Order: structure tokens, then C-alpha cells, then sequence
RNA sequence: AGGACCGAACCGACUAAUGUUGAAAAAUUAGCGGAUGACUUGUGGCUGGGGGUGAAAGGCCAAUCAAACCGGGAGAUAGCUGGUUCUCCCCGAAAGCUAUUUAGGUAGCGCCUCGUGAAUUCAUCUCCGGGGGUAGAGCACUGUUUCGGCAAGGGGGUCAACCCGACUUACCAACCCGAUGCAAACUGCGAAUACCGGAGAAUGUUAUCACGGGAGACACACGGCGGGUGCUAACGUCCGUCGUGAAGAGGGAAACAACCCAGACCGCCAGCUAAGGUCCCAAAGUCAUGGUUAAGUGGGAAACGAUGUGGGAAGGCCCAGACAGCCAGGAUGUUGGCUUAGAAGCAGCCAUCAUUUAAAGAAAGCGUAAUAGCUCACUGGUCGAGUCGGCCUGCGCGGAAGAU
RNA sequence: AAUUCCUUGUCGGGUAAGUUCCGACCUGCACGAAUGGCGUAAUGAUGGCCAGGCUGUCUCCACCCGAGACUCAGUGAAAUU
RNA sequence: CCUCCUAAAGAGUAACGGAGGAGCACGAAGGUUGGCUAAUCCUGGUCGGACAUCAGGAGGUUAGUGCAAUGGCAUAAGCCA
RNA sequence: GCUCAACGGAUAAAAGGUACUCCGGGGAUAACAGGCUGAUACCGCCCAAGAGUUCAUAUCGACGGCGGUGUUUGGCACCUCGAUGUCGGCUCAUCACAUCCUGGGGCUGAAGUAGGUCCCAAGGGUAUGGCUGUUCGCCAUUUAAAGUGGUACGCGAGCUGGGUUUAGAACGUCGUGAGACAGUUCGGUCCCUAUCUGCCGUGGGCGCUGGAGAACUGAGGGGGGCUGCUCCUAGUACGAGA
RNA sequence: CGCGGGGUUGAGCAGCCUGGUAGCUCGUCGGGCUCAUAACCCGAAGAUCGUCGGUUCAAAUCCGGCCCCCGCAACCA
RNA sequence: GCCCGGAUAGCUCAGUUGGUAGAGCAGGGGAUUGAAAAUCCCCGUGUCCUUGGUUCGAUUCCGAGUCCGGGCACCA
RNA sequence: AAAAUGUUCU
């Protein structure tokens, strides 16, 4: 699973997920899976997506994972009341705005790539659309 | 059981008198931790870097020098 | 879990196992020699022996990189040859097997390696962090090229194995 | 009859059809493949 | 003989039922235990309240017991609960901060009020003077982050193994370079707003400040926007700022403190409007013009699903005949080789050409032990008008199961 | 175990079937020797379990006899609001 | 009690929100006067090594601040006399 | 000269118990149940890596995703502390459908029999015992089946009171001790004559237009709706046989 | 997952106890004694101090986190 | 009568619609003793129930007979 | 003062 190897701080504020992405273009690869839907991709979800897409391609051509789950999402255990400090970090998430290219892909036919990204998309909780390496 | 319940009393730092504010000599123009504002003309830098008026007049903020630092002067009026 | 256990067992077995006509260098047999690990010739497409200072000759397999380098450096220590009478045992195949790591692939691979008439001298094993790619090098001993080929084919047949080569 | 949220043409002989406002895969070649939205 | 046995009186009180405003403030009926004993019972006596007595349960001590009752201290004290009685007029809060053996109390300040005084004092907006370091942005810094580059430094192996060190290698790989993100506790940037000061205009009952009298209040609530916490759960919770309720009626939101509209001095069987509405319940459009849905969608919901249906610019094939049906072929070298046990388009691996060609992949799917066989792509007719499939959005459909 | 959480421990008995009972094991969470240990005939309105007998306890209620309840006449409450 | 953030760019601002510190130290570690400029890195060089000390270059405050953090600090508030 | 550190410092000087308790308060604050929520729970669906000889989708279903239900464990503390009685059983039930049986159907890795799964379907039906306070569970033997939930985990002004949950006592354990324990053990008062609603019955009054006696119609309402086995079809279809 | 304590040579214990010094007993290994093994005698080796970060001049030592252990309290309705 | 299952080193068992068979014990053989146990080494040491079939190749799949273990039917 | 034992069958 994707997770920061080291951090300044264990627990992070919830914050908000308003705005659009900066990682909007298909920078590295030829094809891209662009999050239309706003939300947060957990590390696990991302991993699953990767598995789906890599599998789909059959390790032919390279794949990028643009988003990284850098934000620790905490939870309280069951039968625990509201005080007693902020809970422990159960998992890590990447806050995805509309526009965020999530995965890029090259070294494949277009159709194949699309297929891969369909599978990948299924894994993910957010609406995602296919995109290409545009000139400029 | 937490171990983060602590915080200090807020010290009321910042600018007490702003640009074009007429001050008497003695009036604290700024309280601060560093020389985030330096002493300009007719302004003293106190021991805790508290900028205060050394004369009666209008407060005057100004970036100066090679390092581009905020100097607070007082224009004697 | 069962698969894992099986794999472990296989490994243990391998460990337990681990626990001169061969190469006639240039029309004169019974010369102190050994197969080089850079690339290990069996019935290979010709061989070449580097006459070392100590430990006699090191057989390299013809069209090797190290051998080429040696030749470039100094050609007079090198001697072209035949692969003798085919040594009764004719040992030394290292088989690199790249595979996609699921819960019970390595074990399967191990199992497939066993049963076939192959003397498993060693098994180097690791899971690469670049993906979840299990990669394994089996130091094995076998009597022919055909046999080796067959083994390779068998390995391939287990569908989780991506590619299997030396 | 499969009855899914997602009905899909599972082969070329599978045919989507709307009956009583219900999406249905019906297939001549394979009766397993026949589906319904529900 | 007996703290012996059985069993009436006598003493007791294990069970059950009844009764529970009873016949009874502990009984009755049916049974049940003891019944010559540490038994029982009459009469009189003594033991006194932190005292008695107690085969000990805090049991009993007059229906009262972890300290009897009666009287006095005494109107104990009660930061708690309740309650606090005629009328009209003006103003009108707070549920904050700080402290508190304090957290439901109280005290000072904030806000309310009454009073006196005081300046162009304050507020609105407009131009000027400012400071920001938030939103946003960014990645030189702090960290973190993916990729590509060249690569010290390790690892493997080949020369050699005492080494020097040389070679290299689908092993890992710091620094540096280029591209990529992310950050409440990062900032080589940086707003809006807010805040402070000035000048100016109109306005506003001095609305501002000071001192003095009297307070109340210091449980807040929901709504909005900015957050923390929680699960970007809660009519949750804790903050910031405004609103409303609190302390605010009226109209709307079916009903609904806090949403929307709107501030009720009184009266009127006048009119205009706000939110919201205008077929009937029910006051007002069965208004006008052009569209859309067909699901009762409206009038509850997601991923995902689908020739549902509308609108848009643009693209490929198209009377050199398309698309769909219909009629035929879909061959030769050839069983390409190889690899396999076999592989003859079709376990798979690798080349993937040419030929006769109208066209026919060293073959897309089915099919065989493999051949064979059956469809397909592609081709010519047949036929006579559009058809194909994106991506754009509009509305809709399913997904969609709960209890009187 | 009046003690044992894990626990309805496991084994055996008893039953068609037993978290109880009895017996035995010992892994005594956390028994133990006069805040006594372990035995113990007799005793017990004592606790637990089993068996025979007996039965309307029950299957599953039925009828019957009386006292209330219902109607009349007389008297005449109550908590509550 | 102090530092940051939370805190919505003046101040302030809660939570059993998220992070760390203090309960001192120093007669020099204060005053002043004069001077000096860091971490790190490369190449080289007695034992001397990845790491002591010395040459120079790159570096340009990455360091230092008696201790936490923040803000400061080259005119240095850093380091010498 | 105060770790007056509970740091605005109550005294120089202070710890526990109470189930023997008591008083004053609070739904300002818990346990019960309701409410909001739905992390968890349960039930669905989306993707389909694989498993399933072959073959993702008969049946399964990883990595993941999206919902519903209110249904477990919880969260919150809005309702109630001038009382809203708690578990279980009993007695009566009533609704929901996410159907266990019964009816209809599709697919099937459906020969038949038997199943599996999915769709529809709530009319009716839907266990006696042993053990335990239990619900639950396990076991025994049935059954066409022994549904799953809601109803104040339905129902104590209907019963019970075995459990929890007062006062007695004891064991174990912790406590110096009073005592204490979602540890155990034995013992341990369950009140209410029904005003209103409701319900089941059952009358009186008036009406329905002159009255009276009958007989009807039927708007509407209720009840009822379960199923086994055996035999025939036929040892026929099916099946190599069984 | 709330409070403490611990993890060190093969075993058990010290050290930590306020960072810089790895000790004690048993075991092990090599000798010796004996006829031979014991016991006894002599000599020796042995430890990245659970692991991972961190603070540091430097950690076993101080601090955090994670892994395993041992107490422990997990209640009142 | 019919069916189903099982038949593998000495002996316990492992491996199945098809790739030349193992784990334990036992045994061997060495060092070593007189031979052992101990200690130290090294080692399959098999008619997969026989006979046929299928196949490019059978422990396994189909027969065909045996043997054992069932589970079913049968009333002279 | 302290001094344990000797694998089996021959
Ligand atoms: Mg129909
Ligand atoms: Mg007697
Ligand atoms: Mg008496
Ligand atoms: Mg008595
Ligand atoms: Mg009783
Ligand atoms: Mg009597
Ligand atoms: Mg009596
Ligand atoms: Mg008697
Ligand atoms: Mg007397
Ligand atoms: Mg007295
Ligand atoms: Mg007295
Ligand atoms: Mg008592
Ligand atoms: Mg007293
Ligand atoms: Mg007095
Ligand atoms: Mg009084
Ligand atoms: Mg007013
Ligand atoms: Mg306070
Ligand atoms: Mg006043
Ligand atoms: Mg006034
Ligand atoms: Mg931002
Ligand atoms: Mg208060
Ligand atoms: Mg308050
Ligand atoms: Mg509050
Ligand atoms: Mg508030
Ligand atoms: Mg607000
Ligand atoms: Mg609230
Ligand atoms: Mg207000
Ligand atoms: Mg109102
Ligand atoms: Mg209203
Ligand atoms: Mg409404
Ligand atoms: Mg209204
Ligand atoms: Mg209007
Ligand atoms: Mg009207
Ligand atoms: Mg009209
Ligand atoms: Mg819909
Ligand atoms: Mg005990
Ligand atoms: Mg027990
Ligand atoms: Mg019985
Ligand atoms: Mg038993
Ligand atoms: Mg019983
Ligand atoms: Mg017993
Ligand atoms: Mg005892
Ligand atoms: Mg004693
Ligand atoms: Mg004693
Ligand atoms: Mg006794
Ligand atoms: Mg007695
Ligand atoms: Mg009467
Ligand atoms: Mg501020
Ligand atoms: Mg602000
Ligand atoms: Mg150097
Ligand atoms: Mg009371
Ligand atoms: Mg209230
Ligand atoms: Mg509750
Ligand atoms: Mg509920
Ligand atoms: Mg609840
Ligand atoms: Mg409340
Ligand atoms: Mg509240
Ligand atoms: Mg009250
Ligand atoms: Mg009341
Ligand atoms: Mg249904
Ligand atoms: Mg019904
Ligand atoms: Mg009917
Ligand atoms: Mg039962
Ligand atoms: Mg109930
Ligand atoms: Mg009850
Ligand atoms: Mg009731
Ligand atoms: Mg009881
Ligand atoms: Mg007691
Ligand atoms: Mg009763
Ligand atoms: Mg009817
Ligand atoms: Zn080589
Ligand atoms: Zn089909």
C-alpha cells in the first residue's frame, strides 16, 4: 500500500476538498484516468486500481500513479465516546478534486488502455474519465 | 488519555499603530518576537523587539536596505 | 495459508537436498576446469575456456560477454573446445522464473519443480517491491538440454509464471 | 434469469431489449446469458 | 433418663393461596416447626438514647430506629425546588470573556437600563495612509511525493583471491539535473474581506466615550458562511463571524421556536406588495408563446446499468449502390516453421510473407485426440436511401425491500 | 468446589436428549488447615439432583358445587381529577 | 507557565483537538570595545579510519543561538579576544 | 521562609465506606426504552482477479467500489429522575418481507429423484422435549416447515418473578478496614374496584318524514384460505444401472 | 487497548537508575584430575543489550512508536 | 442378484478423468565392538491386486477376473 | 571434613 515512509505529524485535520486539481494533464504517459468526481482515494483503493490496470495490460507498457495517499485519516474504535483525543490513523488517503489525473499509461494500444482504466475505475469510489496526451 | 492539553496565553503581538497613525512619543507601534519590523527614524527597538515611538508624529512603514526589511519610521509632523 | 505451508516445505526439502570426460579442452581431456556462473554452459552452442592462473580453466559458453572482454584484454589464455563426452551428470542450470505474486504462487512453482527428475541444489528467492513480482533463481542439476527445455515448458504451464529463463 | 443492476451483452448473440420498462438481455445462443434489471 | 420421639392445648411462622382503598397499618385458610425445655406464659420489677438491650438482624427499645419520642436552640442552614397577588407607558439584555474547592453558584469587565457631563465623539459610504500572511497559489526552504536522466555508494559475478584494483551487470542505488503532486503545525508569492488611522459627504433623536445609580446574565438553541472533533455521522460536539429564536407575533415552508418573507401602538367589511403562490380542497392564471418528460418522473437516493427520449456543433462510409437482411466464395506454397507427446488458421512460440486474386488473417469465435467440420473478417451480386458511432448536454428509466 | 473467569473444562454415570446433579481428572484465573482443613452417623419447614408413588402441575381443558361478580330494593365509600 | 498550529491574513478565540518544552542556567553565557563568519562537499596529506587536526577550491547561513518551538538575528542577537 | 503544582493560593493541619442509608435537586446527567445518526451490524448491488476439467458470472467470488435497512454493537444526551417498571417465561397477539414450508417461475455445473441459486408470491401454516433464569445455543426426536425482523428488544393497571437490581448470610478474590466485584452462592412483599380512548359483547334514545308488522336487497365489514402420507397414472417418462 | 513493569551471552538475574566502564551465577568450549564419566581444578571464548525511528558528541541507558511478554483494571445502573 | 468403494517399499500410510512413487519407522552398509547399544557417517531397500484396452506417454481413465470393505435388494 | 556412578549379552 502507498503510504508516506516518514511524516512530520501523525494526525492531520479533515480539511476540505474544494477546488480543481493541479495534476490535470497527462504529463508522463499517453493515456490518463482523470477523476471527474470529487472525493478521496484511499491507499488500498489506489492499489486495487493499479492491480486491475497492470493486470489488464499484462505488464505491457508503463503505468504511473499520479495521486499519492499522503493524508492520514483517523478513526475511533467501536464503543468509544467522543472525547479522549483524536483517534488513531487507520488509513491514508489522497484528496481528489475534479481534474486530477489518477493514473497515466503508455506502451499500449488506446483501446487496451481504455479497457484497463475501466477496470481501474471500477475499483475507485470517484467518477473517472479517459484522457489523452494533448499537444500543449 | 491525551498528552496535548497545553497552550500558552496569547501575548497580543502585532501592530498597535498603523501607517499614517499619529502617535505620541512612548506609544508602542509594534509588539513582536523578532525584528519582523526594524526601528526606522524616530522609533526605538525595545528589549523584546517592541517598536515604540521616540517622538510625536505619524507612523510610517517602509521597506529598505539590500535585505528588504520592514522599517517603521515616524514622520515628525 | 496451506499454499504458504507447502512452499515452506518445498524450500526445506530443497535445503536438505543441498546439504572427468565432461569438458575436453582442445583435443586433450582431463584438464582442471570449471563452469563459470556468468553464463553456465551445458549442451550449449559451443564453449570457450579461459586458462586461469589458479583453479585451471573456467568454461564460459561461446559468445559470452565476460569471455569477450577477456579476449579483448588478452587472447592467449582463451582456448576454444568441444563439450567433451557429455558428463554423466552434466550439472548446472540456474533458472530465473519471474511471476506475479499471489497468496500461493511460489509454493506452486516449487511443487512443479519437484516430481520432475531434477536435483535442486539451491533456490534463491525474493519478492520485488517495484510491483508484487515474485522472482526466483533455482540452482538445479540435470542431464540434458532437452530435459531443461521440458522443465522450462512445465514451469511456463503454471499460468501465474510470467517468464522462465536462465 | 440473472437479475442484476447491470445487464450486459455477454456475447454477440446477446440482445438488449426493454419490456415493460425493464432492460433485459435475451440470447438465442446461450440461455444462461439472459438477464434482467432488478 | 432425655435441650429423645409422635402429637393437642401453649409458643412459633417454612410453603401456598387469599387478601393488598384488607375483615387485619402483617391477617386469614390450608397445611408446616417446637411442644419437659437454652420451653412457654401471667403479674410486678430493673436496664434510657451514642444510652439500653441484642443466641448479632444494625435487630429491638410503644405501628417511629445506622441513634426513640416530646419540648427548647429554632424562623438551624438549603449556592437547591417550588411559589411570589392590581394597571398603563418608555427603553431593553445575556447565556461571552476572566477567576473561582469553580463548573446549575458567585464576583469584575462585555451587553441592558436610569441619570449627569463631554468633544464633529461614533456609525454609513467615498479617496488616501497602513500592517498583514488566511483563501488561493507555489515547491527555493522544512518535509513528503511519482516518473525519467547521469550517477558516487553498496551488491553480484568475471579477471584475481595477499592485494592492487580492472572489467562489467535486465541487482539495488544517495547527491545533482529535468518533469509531477501534496502540507493545520512548509512559504523564494498572495488576494477578497476584516482591522487600525486620516480627510471628505449626506444621514442618524448622541447613535460614541466618561463618571454615577439599578440590574440581569454568565445552561443557550438552531440557520448561514470559516474551521477543529466525529465517520467531511448526529437535532452530535467545541470554537470564529453574522442571522433568527431566546425575548418576536403575522404570511409561506401541509403540520414545523431557530428555514424563507416580514418586525404586530390601537382601529377599519380600504388599497399596493414580500416570500410563496394562482384546477378543486383553498385567496389568485384551467394566462400567453416555444420547448421538454410519459416515468405519476414531478412527488426521496448512489456506484453501475441500458438502440428510453429530446437538442447541439463536428466526423466515417453514402445512387462509383452504403448499413441490415438474401445468395455464393472465404483458396494456393501449406501440415509456414518450430516446440511438443501431438499441434495440420486455432496448448503455445516465432515469423506473419508472397501467390492465383473480385477477395480470402499463416486466421476472430466455435469445433477435434490432432485432422476434418461449422460460422467470421474480406469479397462480388441481390436490394434501392440513408446509415454508422462517438461526445455534448436536457429530461427520464432501473438500481429502489419494513414493519398499525 | 457455596471457591473454577476461560467454562456448558474433559472424561464417566444418570436421561431418548442433562449449562443442574453425582463420580473422577487437576490446567486451584483466585482451595487449604481454629477469620480452621478434610471426613462425618444422627439431625434440618436448609440448598442441588435423581427415582417410585401419586396426582388437572401439564397435554387440555370439561363439567359440578358453593362465596363474590350480573339484576332488583336499602344503605353508601375511595384513590383520582 | 512558554512555543507552534487549530485561529477564518490586526488582537482575541474553544475542545479529554494536534504537536513539543519550562519550574532554570550563566559574575560570564552579563557590559562594552576590537576582530572574525558558518553546515556541508570535493580534491589532497603522518599514525587517522565513513568521523579528529592541516591545506586550497565549491558552498553561501543549509549552521549557530546555554535549553523547546516560533519569530528573529551578518550592522550579526553567531564565534573569538 | 510556601511541587500553597488543584499553581487567584478555602485551614497551619484531613482519607475511605454505605446494598443500612437519608434529605435537597436534575432528564442540566447515566442505566431502561423512544429520538437523531448509521462507524459497526445485517441485507443488497458495481467491478471481476481467479476457483469452478474447459469456461469470470451454474455456484463461488479476491483486491476494491457504491447503496439500503434501522436490525446488532455503538455514538449523541433531544424526550422522561414531582417514577416511562428491566431480562426470560407464560397468555394473547399484530404488522413487515429481507419467504422457512406451501404456490408460480427463470437459469443450472437441471437425465430422473433430489438439489443449488435467482425472480415473483405474505393466503394460510410455521414443533414437543432434555439442559440452562436464560433469550440464544447445544442435544434428542419430530415436522411440509420448524422463517427473519418490527411492534416500549409487543404485551407485569394481563399472570409469573426463575434472572438482573435493596436490606440477611456465605465462598472466592481486592481492600489495613468499613466494605466492594457485568464473580459466585443460598434467601428474599409484583398494589390498583377502569373515568376516557380502544376493543368484545349487548341494550336504550332519536332518526330514516303518517304509523305498524314482516320479508328482503346488499354499499360495506369480518371469517375462512395450512398441509402430510398412501394409492392410481407407472415401476411408465428419465436413467447404463441405482 | 486504559495503567504500570520487562524484553540484555544458550538460561536466569544484575546494569538502565539518570548517557559514556557488559557484570554475577549456571551453561558452553579447550585443557587437567580419573581406568572412564561425574564432581572438583585451571583457561577461554559469548552481547547491534526485542525491533524501528529519534535525540544527541554518543544510547543498553533518555524519548517516541511498533513486536512479544507479565501484571492490571476493565466498573454503577 | 445388483451396485458402489478399497487393493502402493518389510510394515504404517502419501500421493488420482494421465508424466516413471515418497514420509515415518524398520533394513542395509561402513567406522567400532566379541556383537551390540549409544555415537558417527552413507543408502530406497517397491510384482502400485494380476491380465488386457485407450494413448505420442498410464498408479490413476475403460474392460476383465481376483481379493477384501460396504450398501442395497431377495422368503420355496 | 568431602570421594556419586559404570549401557546390554558373553
Ligand atoms: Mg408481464
Ligand atoms: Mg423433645
Ligand atoms: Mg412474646
Ligand atoms: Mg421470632
Ligand atoms: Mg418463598
Ligand atoms: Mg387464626
Ligand atoms: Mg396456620
Ligand atoms: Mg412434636
Ligand atoms: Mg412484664
Ligand atoms: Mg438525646
Ligand atoms: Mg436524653
Ligand atoms: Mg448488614
Ligand atoms: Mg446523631
Ligand atoms: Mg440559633
Ligand atoms: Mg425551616
Ligand atoms: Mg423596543
Ligand atoms: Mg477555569
Ligand atoms: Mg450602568
Ligand atoms: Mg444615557
Ligand atoms: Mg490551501
Ligand atoms: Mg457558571
Ligand atoms: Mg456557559
Ligand atoms: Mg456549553
Ligand atoms: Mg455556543
Ligand atoms: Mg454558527
Ligand atoms: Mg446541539
Ligand atoms: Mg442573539
Ligand atoms: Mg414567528
Ligand atoms: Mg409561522
Ligand atoms: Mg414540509
Ligand atoms: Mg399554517
Ligand atoms: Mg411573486
Ligand atoms: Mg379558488
Ligand atoms: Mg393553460
Ligand atoms: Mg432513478
Ligand atoms: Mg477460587
Ligand atoms: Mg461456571
Ligand atoms: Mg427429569
Ligand atoms: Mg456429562
Ligand atoms: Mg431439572
Ligand atoms: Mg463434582
Ligand atoms: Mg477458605
Ligand atoms: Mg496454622
Ligand atoms: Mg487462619
Ligand atoms: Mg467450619
Ligand atoms: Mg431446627
Ligand atoms: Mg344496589
Ligand atoms: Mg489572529
Ligand atoms: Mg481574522
Ligand atoms: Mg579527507
Ligand atoms: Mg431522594
Ligand atoms: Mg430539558
Ligand atoms: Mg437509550
Ligand atoms: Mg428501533
Ligand atoms: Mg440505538
Ligand atoms: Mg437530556
Ligand atoms: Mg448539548
Ligand atoms: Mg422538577
Ligand atoms: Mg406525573
Ligand atoms: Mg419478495
Ligand atoms: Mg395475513
Ligand atoms: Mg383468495
Ligand atoms: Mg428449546
Ligand atoms: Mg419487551
Ligand atoms: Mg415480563
Ligand atoms: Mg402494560
Ligand atoms: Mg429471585
Ligand atoms: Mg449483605
Ligand atoms: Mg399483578
Ligand atoms: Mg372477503
Ligand atoms: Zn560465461
Ligand atoms: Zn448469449
Amino acid at each position: 500500500m502507498l503510504q508516506p515512509k516518514r511524516t512530520k505529524f501523525r494526525k492531520m485535520h479533515k480539511g476540505r476538498n474544494r477546488g480543481l486539481a493541479q495534476g490535470t494533464d497527462v504529463s508522463f504517459g499517453s493515456f490518463g484516468l482523470k477523476a471527474v468526481g470529487r472525493g478521496r482515494l484511499t491507499a488500498r483503493q489506489i492499489e486495487a486500481a493499479r492491480r486491475a490496470m497492470t493486470r489488464a495490460v499484462k505488464r505491457q507498457g508503463k503505468i504511473w500513479i499520479r495521486v499519492f495517499p499522503d493524508k492520514p485519516i483517523t478513526e475511533k474504535p467501536l464503543a468509544v465516546r467522543m472525547g479522549k483525543g483524536k483517534g488513531n490513523v487507520e488509513y491514508w488517503v489522497a484528496l481528489i478534486q475534479p481534474g486530477k489525473v489518477l493514473y497515466e499509461m503508455d506502451g499500449v494500444p488506446e483501446e487496451l488502455a481504455r479497457e484497463a482504466f475501466k477496470l481501474a475505475a471500477a475499483k475507485l469510489p470517484i467518477k473517472t474519465t479517459f484522457v489523452t496526451k494533448t499537444v500543449m | 488519555s491525551t498528552r496535548n492539553g497545553r497552550d500558552s496565553e496569547a501575548k497580543r503581538l502585532g501592530v498597535k499603530r498603523f501607517g499614517g497613525e499619529s502617535v505620541l512619543a512612548g506609544s508602542i507601534i509594534v509588539r513582536q518576537r523578532g525584528t519582523k519590523f526594524h526601528a526606522g527614524a524616530n522609533v526605538g527597538c525595545g528589549r523584546d523587539h517592541t517598536l515604540f515611538a521616540k517622538a510625536d508624529g505619524k507612523v510610517k512603514f517602509e521597506v529598505k536596505g539590500p535585505k528588504n526589511r520592514k522599517f517603521i519610521s515616524i514622520e515628525a509632523e | 495459508a496451506e499454499e504458504q505451508d507447502a512452499a515452506a516445505l518445498k524450500q526445506l526439502q530443497q535445503k536438505s537436498y543441498t546439504p572427468n570426460g565432461r569438458v575436453v579442452v582442445e583435443g586433450v581431456g582431463n584438464l582442471m576446469h570449471h563452469i563459470a556462473r556468468c553464463c553456465q554452459p551445458i549442451p550449449g552452442d559451443e564453449i570457450v575456456g579461459f586458462i586461469t592462473q589458479g583453479r585451471g580453466i573456467s568454461v564460459h559458453r561461446a559468445d559470452c560477454e565476460q569471455l569477450a572482454e577477456l579476449r579483448s584484454h588478452a587472447p592467449e589464455r582463451i582456448v576454444d573446445a568441444v563439450w567433451g563426452e557429455s558428463y554423466s551428470a552434466g550439472y548446472s542450470l540456474v533458472v530465473r522464473v519471474v511471476a506475479n505474486d499471489r497468496s500461493g504462487l511460489l509454493r506452486d512453482i516449487t511443487t512443479i519443480l519437484a516430481n520432475e527428475k531434477v536435483n535442486v541444489l539451491g533456490v534463491a528467492s525474493r519478492s520485488d517491491t517495484k510491483q508484487q513480482l515474485a522472482t526466483i533463481d533455482m540452482t538445479i542439476e540435470i542431464y540434458n538440454l532437452q530435459v531443461l527445455g521440458r522443465v522450462l515448458g512445465k514451469l511456463n504451464q503454471v499460468p501465474d509464471v510470467i517468464d522462465a529463463r536462465r | 434469469m440473472k437479475v442484476r443492476a447491470s445487464v450486459k451483452k455477454l456475447c454477440r448473440n446477446c440482445k438488449i431489449v426493454k419490456r415493460d420498462g425493464v432492460i433485459r438481455v435475451i440470447c438465442s445462443a446461450e440461455p444462461k446469458h439472459k438477464q434482467r434489471q432488478g
